[PDB]
């Protein structure tokens, strides 16, 4: 089992934030 | 100060017999069964090496050597003589009765003196130990059910073995004598290296070796969430935890598999293994696991239920459209079976 760095696990950036926000919104 | 039993290597055969006697008969009370298992470990590693190990675990407990007496019995420090004598009496009574019914003809591997009886006993202990190592809470009865399958072959040889009561004895010992977790680690490491590859040793080592991964479960699930491309890993409240998520994975990266034991050892850094400082990340990690169908019966905390549900929905939709690469995730076999219903 090879663990990556935290920055390679999270999706960083404005675009990634907007994507997650939109999906959450679609769930009502 | 506090004291605990060790048993000299010169009494290895006698402690072996006592372990066998625990398995061999239906006993009323198994309170000290786990301690007898520990005594076998002490003969394996050496009593003075045990004192070193305990000292190094941060304990000032002083070891007290087992002696013998005749009514030949073992006098084990902190173990009531009435208990040892009653285990022995009940085993010997059972053996006399069964020996006569079989006209004196009983195979060695059904007797309490069989050399793998301490290892069998310790396999029950090993299952409790790996239960303890996990950052995921499970009920004792669940572990007992697992012991029944794992030790099915031992149960054919020893059909009076009381797994639930033996299991409870190890459960209590690891809760009450925390330093014996460190002793168990050294035995498992030692046996991993010296194993003859016998059935009993192989089983013990295979159970014991699972403790490292068990401690890392939530971090491994975290990697799985990324390999699943769960987009909730991009939520602003999760991105904000980047330094904490970094601290968590820096820990396992730098330490290697040994870091998996920090939970078991009650180390100051154990909280990292349960993602204690990054609750939003944890919620997405757990939700993703739930959505994939690998989370089992999780009764633990879900810090952010909205994030959990979103992460769960997303994983679930990828799964239902066959857009999850289950081979590439790094699932355990049991997780694979749970998620896909084939192995």
């Amino acid at each position: 089992m090879s663990f990556p760095e935290g920055k390679d696990i999270l999706f960083m950036g404005n675009e990634a934030a907007k994507l997650a926000e939109a999906f959450q919104k679609s769930l009502r | 100060g506090t004291t605990t039993a060790v048993t000299p290597s010169s009494l290895q055969q006698e402690i072996t017999l006592l372990c066998g006697e625990i398995l061999y008969a239906k006993h009323a009370d198994y309170k000290y069964a786990a301690e007898i298992g520990i005594q076998y470990i002490s003969t394996a590693l050496g009593s003075e090496r045990v004192q070193q190990i305990l000292r190094n675990s941060g304990s000032e407990v002083q070891v007290v050597l087992t002696r013998t007496y005749s009514l030949q019995m073992l006098d084990i420090h902190g173990v009531e003589k009435s208990w040892v004598e009653e285990i022995d009496k009940e085993a010997r009574k059972t053996m006399a009765t069964l020996l006569k019914e079989s006209s004196g003809n009983i195979p060695q591997n059904q007797r309490p003196s069989a050399p793998d009886t301490p290892i069998i006993l310790l396999c029950v202990g090993a299952l409790i130990f790996t239960k303890l190592a996990s950052t995921i809470e499970v009920g004792l009865e669940t572990t007992v059910r697992r012991a029944n399958r794992v030790l099915s072959d031992a149960l054919k040889r020893y059909p009076r073995m009381d797994i639930p009561k033996i299991a409870r004895s190890f459960y209590d010992l690891f809760e009450q004598k925390v330093y014996h977790r460190s002793l168990f680690i050294e035995y498992g490491k030692a046996l991993g290296s010296s194993s003859t590859g016998s059935k009993a040793e192989s089983l013990f080592v295979n159970i014991f070796m699972q403790a490292y991964g068990a401690g890392q479960t939530m971090l491994r699930w975290g990697v799985i969430a990324r390999s699943s491309n769960n987009i909730m890993l991009g939520h602003v409240s999760v991105q904000a935890e980047l330094k904490q998520v970094t601290e968590v994975y820096d820990l396992v990266r730098e330490m290697g598999p040994e870091s998996g034991l920090l939970h078991l050892r009650q180390s100051p850094k154990a909280g990292l293994l349960s993602l204690a400082n990054c609750p939003n990340f944890a919620s997405v990690v757990l939700g993703n696991a739930s959505g994939l169908g690998i989370i089992g019966m999780y009764r633990g905390r879900v810090p952010n239920t909205e994030l959990f549900s979103a992460a769960e929905s997303y994983a679930k939709s990828l799964k239902e459209s066959n857009k999850i690469n289950f081979s590439s995730l790094g699932l355990t076999d049991e997780e694979k079976e749970a998620a896909e219903h084939f192995l």
